RNA sequence: GAUGUGUGCU
DNA sequence: TCTGAATCTCTTCCAGCACACATCAGGACGC
DNA sequence: GCGTCCTTCGGAAGAGATTCAGA
């Protein structure tokens, strides 16, 4: 390729060429003057040397190089390895139609819906949009319509909507790990420069909102948007191909927001009273007179489908919350009322899900993660379920399991200095015990944090499961676990160096109270270790899904 | 394994594609191996409908018309 | 005391630890090593005289002429370093050298010289280091970024476990040498010692012994002690010493002097040996059957025929002790060779020795070496001088001979830079020593093994390249050359070494690009110790024990900074008070504690010291008097840490926060977050944009001041005084009269620097922040820079957060705002980038800069002059045309699509022999009326100092005061006074203005050359204009957005004023935060800021609001102090006694914005100290406040925590990452579409993207992703046709990459083709 | 077009 | 002294996408 | 400014070539 001036590029196929072409050369010129037998000897050594490194160069001892002493690529080089033909430019190519942009959310699509910003449809489907312009002959000829394309005429915009309307687009993430990374939706027009997404499939592409880039992609010919309306839609792709379980699960809003309202607690604005359905309890919630979280006994109509096919109606009284009663308005007719009626975590939702696709089919399914989505965030909203401060609570008996911890080991030191056990068998035990001392620490401060709540019924004190919020968020799944909290509130245990062995010394402190200039050096370990294990052995598990591909 | 069992498949482009592409491609040009076109990273590599999905009917158009 | 500069917004600190020692210069390590490299140094120590000293004189092949170096000199740079980045040429100093050519009278090789000429020759051209720590090298600015590599010297290592497959411990020796060949010893599974030099290939180390001229004799000698076997009448008595006897098992009955010691069998037990020594017992009887496991020391031959009865090195058997009873060798010496205490290594790499003499050895050697060569002894022996016993092919430097001695316990610690005999024998003597059990490996991961080669010996080193491919060029050159005729430059070419230090400076892997868009960017990247680069490791040949923290990284390198990705761990930052030994070892400070009291001289302890003491922790509490409070203080002994006394101690930290690095150090309540939320948030602070009006952070650390004066943006007060004169692009001080120079004084001007470009395309801008007629002290900043304000970094803005869900704009991870915070205009960051068009003089003939363009009108056009330039200051639009330009037959530079942007600077430079278009010359007369401008008033002010300092030095020896005005201001000078020192020093101030003068002339003269000479470009371009954009980038929804902590975001919509949730005084949120990005991610420290934060903007409140209607002092003093004492224990100490009843006023209006507020990295606030500066104000005590829905304007149903947490905004701008591609450019190659942003390029479907399409098993849309889309060439035009014309439907011909790599196959000689 | 450095998400 | 088992030695592999900047292309020697 | 030319440093595993031993 000419560059900027009078050199040339230096193309490492060209030089080998030269090089090649000089030897042979040269050595015909010597065979036909004659040259003594050495000469010309040496003289087919070296072009042996030149087509060996031509044909497959750094096979032999020593690699030549051209400048900068880099080992440069022969006809090897480029038929084999990662930038070799068959990995780079064969299994895998740069895509026309395609686009990139950072992600937000957008919570009011659906399933079947994607936001797209404004000026990406027009570069995308700007053939479409020739061949509209075309057809309606409000242009001429092709130049004329890229001109007004162009100039971004005010019809152009007019004409856009009608080619988005129905023609899915691929959402794709750059590490596509399994078969959901790929899906299909329509696209929904929009202002901004950001590829709005719909949150109930966030968990299947593993896409949080924190700066990741997705990537479109426009099916162009007839059977591609077929395939990509009845394969790819993510309509159709609740279910992970790994097993039985829906892959639209909500996670972190919606989670909470159905928790904290399909929960209880012994007092309200109006307990006692009585309903006829959940109309009355969502009227009782707006206006205010009855708490979200009382305790009442609505008459609900729960149907059944005992016969082939038929829904058999039955009235019932049950004794439920207003909650629950106003979530049951979205409930399709044909689950049993018993799937609500206790505190939906995560995975009560998700066998929620389960068993209303097992029973009633896709598009009931569908359309109820629709209404679970929009019923879990606004409610989510009203709650406020905030964290402060003084949410972590410390328990007051840690330090007590920490010193009898404590003791245990010194009583491990005189068993091995004595030499009852060696260095690995004390180095064995002192993990054991103090792996013991952390998950006694963290069963004490789950029970103090998720019981020690206090509340009148209108006379004595009676115990409920507790309101604080990070028991909120760490019993309903939505995002949380016990390690985070654990390590939250109370001991954060031991820590484990990158070559996996664990340090001898756990930290004894949390991060509501603070950590020491010394135990923060020692938590740098395992710091150190989750990302220099992520970033340097993911490689060999890449490895293993990209072996077992090609296998089978 | 799972290896050896890929590097030793039928289909010589399949091997030469994923690993070894030197010591796969030697020994199909010394064997004189001759490709059936027969799984999915091949017709990849061609460039044809994959007989896998929908172009599954199409393959046995084509297979069964000869 | 506080100083002005600080009694103007006096930050409130929470530090409970006093410092005695301030924190040093940041970048002190890069002007430091430059200068040491620069630095006119006498007897050869340090920089370029080192370097000469080592490389020079030279002599050639008995030439009898020496050219010798005297000294070396740089003048002045050609072009600053302003014009510099304006043009694009390095900021380098010419290097002149006055050497001199001596050569010899003839039969006098060191009598007489015959002639001497001498001349200072230009050789060589290298950067200089501005007064910020980066070079100027093409335009953009780079930084050297310093080298943690293993230390020359001498490395035990132990390669345990994965060899052999059997568990065996290997021991294998290194020796790194500065410059030269590496001398691995190793071991080997048959417990042989191989060497292996250069990785070449393993060979007995006996072949080397021999090298060293070593007879078998002296190496079994050497290596091994001696038993003495003594003729008798019979019985072969056994000389015996007591201590060797310690463990093991007796072969047979052990007896002495008739008496039976250990009986057979039994083992012989200390006691044994200690009773043996109390009888004083040496010789002992023994069966000749033991003598069979002996081995001779030296060679026997026969006293009777002189023949060889038994060689040095070989066993002794029955026949061998009858020949030599009968020969009459009374004294036998064998060697004492045992299995765990002394190994017969030796003897079997003897008895695996493939050579047996000198000559052989080498030869040897030579053909491992240079295999396939036939070898001469003299060859031999002149390769085997060069490797290892010459300075010019060898040299270990005076730390490389320091790590030496000191590793192998000698006293000395100084020596010669090749090896000896004796070192390669120490050496064999600790690896063998180690090998027997006594003695342990040493790790290359422990800190006091790896050293650090800051930008003044990376220089050294490729100086050093150059200056000995000189020293070849003038060695051939002085052999051949004609005497008395050349002059001392005519053998110097200047080419190589300049070429060598361009190309070191340029292009190489630690010539890095300035990360530099905010000051904590730069001041952080030129403060990097990164291990890669030449002598160093790569990141996929790195151990994972590389990447982990070891013990000795505490003070030196920060644990807790280091980049994602790849390169983790290797990428290392520099701790804060950490240093730089002589010795290139890292070192941090210390306090000397004595027997009971801690004293306050600091001492650095290098990381080998550090393990031999036992040094306190900073967290440990003392009473006013060096003493500890409690009887068990917290300690660390050796790389360990336990309980410890007070009286043991002797050793104590400086700070806290000396463990974390510049960088990790201004995360607020960095104790409470983890070290895994610590890196991330550490990193997205170093990316940080600078916004429009810049907002100091309220919750701070204290060491922004640190950062703000030491990254150099700030233009720092050199001189205390008055602002005479301050304007929005200078500074003028009147310096006071204690400061003022006897000549030469007058005054100093400050020129700022305004919106320019940066190397991230941010908006560098110095801005004043001092008024008229305000005294500045020394050391003080005067003017604010990028993201700082008043000196303090402040890398974004103080927004109002709360942490509660909304509707699911702030799902997973997203950031919801305000329209009030774009209504602000707070986050609108400037964007300034340039485009350049070059006119390159291409074939069909030149390309013109004309202002018509064909075939396109006058729409474009308009903005455009007549000369071909667009104005300066055109609000320009995406896709407009900026300068025309079209080639003989269109290509005139345009705006990118889809950024607006405003023309603020066009820059024209010219070849020399084009003379110039009518815009050219336009501004090359601004240029030079800008110039005599700027010039005449710098000298105006100057003078106007000069007559002041003179009309104050004539009010003394006989004034008159009246007539100083209506006597004109030329002859100020001879006026009324008598022939005093003033006289004097009144005709020294007449001298200094005829300079000043004199030198306005002559760099107007030169100022003149400089602007109107040619700036000669590239070869083949005719002319180059630069238009520089100024882009304003507002907040949209799509960026970036992140707090200090480590929490990012992207922002998912702005809602407006009334939508966001108000609290019950109707103040609106600006950011809704989601509350579940506390607890999963640990970063519980962004709650404990979010409090802090909201208590300081409550007290700036209750400021503001006693500020409102106007009270008197007395209150706001005593509710300002009230604050400012509410800490327990603070050494802050503040007393607004001392304040004069204005710079409090002053201080009570920068305080209603909010009380900033500091807090040391691990001696932060507590919650109770919180919650009582919380009580202060009318705060909940909580933290958290009620908000009342936006939209639905009912109560939230629980209290939420509001705060002021300080909220960055990332330069990871959605409009600079999105993108989107139709039908456009292809690759050439293979028929492809591009990859890029820049270029027209799109997406990759990758291998792993097409499997998630098989997996589906949807084949059309897959097989239209990689034949009819992108590869093919017919059906690519064919299916673009069919879409526009109606018809969906895809024809697939065949992609042509699989075409080529058909034909690259056919380029071998394999046979691929396609049947039938 | 290729190398070198830095960076984002996994 | 032939022939399996153990060891030595040579080769292959190491995630995906994206963005920004830089250099670089024979450079040495004769004209 | 033109113009033509002759350093080492990973490590986990598999395979193919040697050495050993051993009966
Ligand atoms: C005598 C002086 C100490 C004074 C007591 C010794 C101790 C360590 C030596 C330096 C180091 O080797 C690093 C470096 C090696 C390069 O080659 C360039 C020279 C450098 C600066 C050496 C010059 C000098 O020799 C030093 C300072
Ligand atoms: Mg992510």
């Amino acid at each position: 390729v000419p560059l900027d001036g009078g050199r040339f590029a230096t193309s490492d196929l060209n030089d080998l060429y030269r090089r090649v072409i000089n030897r042979n050369n040269r050595l015909k010129r010597l065979l036909d003057l004659a040259a003594p037998d050495i000469i010309v000897r040496n003289e087919k050594r070296m072009l042996q040397e030149a087509v060996d490194a031509l044909l497959d160069n750094g096979r032999r001892g020593r690699a030549i190089t051209g400048s900068n002493k880099r080992p440069l690529k022969s006809l090897a080089d480029m038929i084999k390895g990662k930038q070799g033909r068959f990995r780079q430019n064969l299994l895998g190519k740069r895509v026309d139609y395609s686009g990139r942009s950072v992600i937000t959310v957008g919570p009011y699509l659906r399933l079947h819906q994607c936001g797209l910003p404004k000026k990406m449809a027009l570069e995308l489907f700007k053939p479409f949009i020739y061949g509209k312009l075309e057809l309606r002959g409000l242009a001429t000829t092709i130049k004329a319509a890229k001109k007004m394309v162009e100039r971004e005429e005010a019809v152009v915009w007019d004409i856009l909507d009608e080619v988005i309307r129905e023609h899915p687009v691929l959402l794709n993430r750059a590490p596509t790990l399994h078969r959901l990374g790929i899906q299909a939706f329509e696209p929904v027009l929009i202002e901004g420069k950001a590829i709005q997404l719909h949150p109930l499939v966030c968990a299947a592409y593993n896409a949080d909102f924190d700066g990741d880039q997705m990537a479109v992609h426009v099916p162009l010919t007839l059977e591609a948007q077929l395939e990509a309306r009845a394969l790819m839609m993510s309509t159709n792709n609740i279910l992970s191909p790994a097993n039985g379980e829906p892959i639209i699960v909500p996670s972190q809003d919606v989670v909470l927001g159905l928790y904290y309202m399909t929960r209880d607690c012994v007092n309200a604005k109006g307990e006692g009273m009585v309903l006829t359905g959940p109309k009355e309890a969502e009227r009782l919630y707006r206006s205010g007179l009855a708490s979200l979280h009382a305790r009442v006994k609505v008459r609900i109509t729960e149907y059944e489908k005992d016969a082939n096919g038929e829904l058999v109606a039955k009235t019932s009284l049950k004794d439920t919350t207003v909650g629950r009663a106003i979530l049951w308005m979205i409930v399709p007719k044909g689950l049993p009322y018993s799937i609500v009626n206790q505190a939906l975590g995560k995975k009560a939702i998700s066998k929620m899900l389960n068993t209303c696709y097992r029973i009633l089919g896709l598009k009931p399914t569908v359309i109820f993660a629709d209404q679970i989505m929009y019923t879990g965030f606004a409610y989510a909203a009203r709650s406020g379920a905030s964290v402060g401060i003084d949410d972590m609570v410390i328990p007051e008996k840690k330090h007590e399991i920490i010193s009898e911890a404590e003791a245990e080991v010194a009583e491990i030191q005189e068993q091995f200095q004595s030499g009852l056990v060696t260095a690995g068998e004390r180095y064995n035990k002192v993990i054991d015990i103090w792996a013991a001392a952390n998950d006694r620490v963290s069963k004490a401060m789950m029970d103090n944090l998720q019981t020690e709540t206090v509340i009148n019924r209108d006379g004595q004190e009676e115990k409920q499961v507790s309101f604080n919020s990070i028991y909120m968020m760490a019993d309903s799944g939505a995002r949380g676990s016990a390690a985070q909290i654990r390590q939250l509130a109370g001991m954060r245990g031991l820590m484990a160096k990158p070559d996996g062995s664990i340090i001898e010394t756990p930290i004894t402190a949390n991060f509501r109270e603070g950590l020491n200039v010394l135990q923060y050096f020692i938590s740098t370990h395992g710091a150190r270790k989750g990302l220099a294990d992520t970033a340097l052995k993911t490689a060999n598990s890449g490895y293993l899904t990209r072996r077992l591909v090609d296998v089978a | 394994g799972i290896t050896k069992a890929s590097l030793a498949t039928e289909s010589f482009i399949s091997a030469a594609s994923f690993q070894e592409t030197t010591r796969v491609l030697t020994e199909a040009a010394v064997a004189g191996k001759r490709d059936e076109l027969r799984g999915l990273k091949e017709n990849v590599i061609v460039g044809r409908l994959i007989p896998a999905g929908t172009g599954y009917a199409y393959h046995q158009d084509r297979m069964r018309r000869r | 005391v506080y100083s002005y500069t600080e009694k103007k917004r006096i930050r409130k600190d929470f530090g409970k630890r006093p410092q005695v020692l301030d924190v040093p210069y940041l970048l002190s390590i890069q002007l430091d090593s430059f200068q040491k490299f620069i630095e006119q140094d006498p007897e050869g120590q340090y920089g370029l005289e080192a370097a000469f000293r080592s490389v020079f004189p030279i002599q050639s092949y008995s030439g009898n002429s020496e050219l010798q170096y005297v000294s070396y000199r740089l003048g002045e740079p050609v072009f600053d370093v302003q014009e510099c980045q304006i043009r694009g040429v390095t900021y380098s100093a010419p290097l002149r050298v006055k050497l001199r050519l001596v050569i010899y009278e003839r039969e006098a090789p060191e009598g007489t010289v015959k002639d001497i000429k001498e001349q200072e020759v230009y050789m060589g051209e290298i950067p200089l280091m501005t007064d910020n720590g980066t070079f100027v090298i093409n335009g953009t600015e780079r930084v050297i970024v310093s080298q943690l590599h293993r230390s020359p010297g001498v490395f035990f290592d132990s390669d345990k476990g994965k060899t052999h497959s059997s568990g065996k411990v290997l021991y294998n020796a290194r020796i790194i040498p500065y410059r030269g060949s590496w001398l691995d010893f190793e071991f080997d599974p048959k417990d042989n010692l191989f060497v292996r030099i250069d990785r070449r290939r393993k060979l007995p180390a006996t072949i080397i012994l021999r090298a060293l001229n070593y007879t078998t004799e002296q190496i079994l000698d050497l290596f091994f002690e001696k038993v003495i076997f003594e003729i008798r009448d019979n019985k072969l008595q056994m000389e015996l010493v007591p201590e060797r006897l310690r463990g093991e098992t007796a072969s047979f009955d052990i007896e002495a002097n008739g008496k039976v010691y250990v009986e057979k069998g039994r083992r012989i037990t200390a006691r044994h040996i200690r009773q043996l020594e109390k009888d004083d017992v040496k010789l002992i009887e023994v069966p000749v059957e033991y003598i069979a496991g002996k081995v001779v020391a030296k060679d026997y031959i026969d006293e009777s025929t002189g023949e060889l009865i038994c060689a040095a090195n070989m066993e002794l058997s029955l026949d061998l002790l009858a020949k030599l009873s009968q020969s009459g060798h009374k004294r036998i010496e064998t060697l004492f060779t045992n299995d765990l205490d002394h190994g017969p290594y030796i003897s079997e790499t003897l008895r695996v020795d493939p050579t047996n003499d000198r000559l052989s050895a080498l030869v040897e050697i030579y053909r491992m070496m240079r295999p396939g060569e036939p070898p001469t002894r003299e060859a031999a022996e002149s390769l085997f001088e060069n490797l290892f016993f010459s300075e010019d092919r060898y040299d270990l430097s005076a730390v490389g001979r320091m790590k030496f001695n000191r590793s192998l316990l000698r006293e000395e610690i100084e020596g010669s830079g090749i090896l000896s005999k004796d070192d390669i024998i120490d050496v064999m003597k600790k690896l063998i020593d180690i090998r027997n059990g006594k003695g342990e490996v040493d790790d290359i991961d422990h800190l006091g093994n790896r050293r650090i080669r800051s930008v003044g010996e990376m220089a050294e080193n490729q100086f050093r390249v150059g200056l000995v491919r000189v020293e070849r060029a003038v060695k051939e050159r002085l052999s051949l050359g004609d005497l008395d005729t050349l002059m001392p430059q005519d053998m110097i070419n200047a080419k190589p070494i300049s070429a060598a230090v361009k190309e070191f400076f340029g292009s190489s892997q630690l010539s890095q690009f300035m990360d530099q868009n905010n000051p904590l960017s730069e001041i952080t990247h030129k403060r990097r110790i990164s291990a890669l680069g030449p002598g160093g490791l790569t990141r996929e040949r790195a151990g994972f024990e590389v990447r982990d923290v070891h013990p000795t990284h505490y003070g030196r390198v920060c644990p807790i900074e280091t980049p994602e990705g790849p390169n983790i761990g290797l990428i290392n930052s520099l701790s804060v008070y950490a240093q730089t030994n002589e010795y290139g070892f890292l070192e941090t400070p210390y306090r000397k504690v004595t027997d009971g009291v801690v004293t306050d001289e600091i001492h650095y302890l290098s990381a080998i010291e550090e393990g031999n003491y036992v040094i306190a922790q900073a967290n440990s509490n003392l009473d006013e008097e060096g003493h500890f409070v409690e009887d068990l203080v917290t300690c660390r002994s050796k790389g360990e840490s336990s309980l410890f006394s007070r009286d043991q101690v002797d050793y104590m930290d400086v700070s806290t926060q000396q463990v974390v690095s510049v960088g990790a150090s201004l995360i607020p309540f960095l104790e409470h977050d983890d070290a895994n939320r610590a890196l991330m948030g550490a990193n997205m602070q170093r990316q940080a944009v600078p916004t429009l009006r810049a907002d100091k952070p309220l919750v701070g650390t204290g060491m922004e001041r640190a950062v703000a004066v030491d990254s150099g943006v700030t233009a720092v007060a050199k001189r205390g005084g008055v602002v005479q004169y301050v304007d929005a692009s200078r500074i003028v001080i009147k310096v006071n009269e204690d400061e003022m120079y006897p000549g030469e004084a007058g005054i100093d001007i400050y020129n700022l620097t305004k919106y320019t470009r940066s190397n991230q395309n941010t908006c560098i801008n110095q801005m004043p922040c001092v008024s008229l007629g305000e005294p500045v002290e020394r050391g003080d900043v005067l003017a604010d820079g990028p993201s700082t304000d008043l000196g303090e970094l402040a890398l974004g803005q103080n927004m109002r957060v709360a942490f509660m869900p909304w509707n699911g704009y702030n799902f997973e991870d997203s950031i919801l705002v305000s329209e009030r915070v774009v209504q602000e205009d707070r986050f609108t960051t400037i964007h300034i980038q340039e485009l350049a068009c070059v006119s390159r003089d291409t074939k069909l003939g030149p390309e013109e800069i004309t202002a018509d363009i064909p075939n396109v009108g006058e729409a474009a056009l308009s903005k455009l002059d007549e000369s071909g330039i667009v104005y300066i200051g055109a609000e320009v639009t995406g896709g407009d045309i900026l300068v025309g330009k079209v080639t003989p037959k269109d290509s005139s530079l345009r705006v990118p699509n889809g950024v607006s942007g405003t023309v603020i600077d066009v820059q024209v430079f010219t070849r020399d022999g084009v003379e110039k278009d009518k815009r050219a010359l336009e501004i090359e007369e601004m240029q030079l009326k800008q110039a005599k401008k700027d010039l005449s008033e710098e000298l105006q002010i100057l003078e106007a100092g000069l007559f002041s300092r003179i009309r104050a030095v004539l009010v003394a020896g006989g004034v008159e005061a009246e007539k100083l005005d209506k006597l004109p201001r030329d002859r100020w000078l001879e006026l009324g006074l008598t022939d005093e020192e003033k006289q004097n020093q009144l005709e020294q101030l007449a001298e200094q203005y005829d300079e000043l003068k004199h030198e306005f002339e002559k760099k107007l003269e030169a100022k003149r050359r400089k602007i109107t000479q040619g700036d000669d470009l590239a070869p083949g371009v005719l002319k180059i204009v630069k238009v520089y954009l100024a882009v304003k980038r507002r907040i949209q929804p799509g960026d970036k957005m992140a707090g200090r902590h480590g929490n990012k975001g992207v922002i998912s919509k702005i809602n407006p004023i009334e939508d966001m949730p108000y609290d019950e005084n109707g103040t609106p949120v600006d950011i809704v935060l989601n509350p579940l990005g506390v607890p999963s991610r640990m970063n519980i420290g962004q709650i404990l800021e979010t409090h802090l934060g909201m208590a300081a903007k409550g007290i700036g409140d209750k400021i503001n609001a006693m500020l409102k209607q106007q009270q008197e002092v007395a209150k706001l003093r005593e509710f300002i102090q009230r604050a400012y004492d509410l800490g327990a224990d603070v050494r802050q100490k503040v007393d607004l006694s001392t304040f004069s009843d204005e710079e409090v006023m002053r201080l009570a209006e920068n305080l209603r914005k909010g009380m900033p507020i500091a807090t040391p990295v691990f001696d932060g606030a507590k919650e109770a100290e919180i919650k009582e500066l919380l009580k202060l104000g009318d705060l909940p005590t909580s933290g958290q406040i009620r908000l009342y829905d936006g939209r639905t304007g009912e109560q939230f149903e629980r209290p939420v925590t509001v705060g002021y947490m300080y909220m960055l905004k990332l330069n990871h701008l959605v409009d600079d990452k999105m993108h989107a591609r139709s039908t456009g450019s292809y690759s050439l190659v293979t028929q492809q579409p591009l990859g890029g942003k820049a270029q027209f390029g799109g997406q990759r479907f990758g291998e792993m993207e097409v499997w998630a399409l098989e997996a589906y098993g949807a084949a059309y849309t897959l097989q239209e992703m990689l034949t009819v889309k992108s590869d093919d060439v017919n059906g690519r035009t064919k299916m673009y046709k069919n879409i526009v014309d109606g018809n969906h439907q895809m024809e697939p011909g065949m992609p042509e990459s699989f075409n080529v790599l058909l034909k690259e196959i056919r380029s071998l000689g394999i046979n691929i083709e396609l049947e039938d």
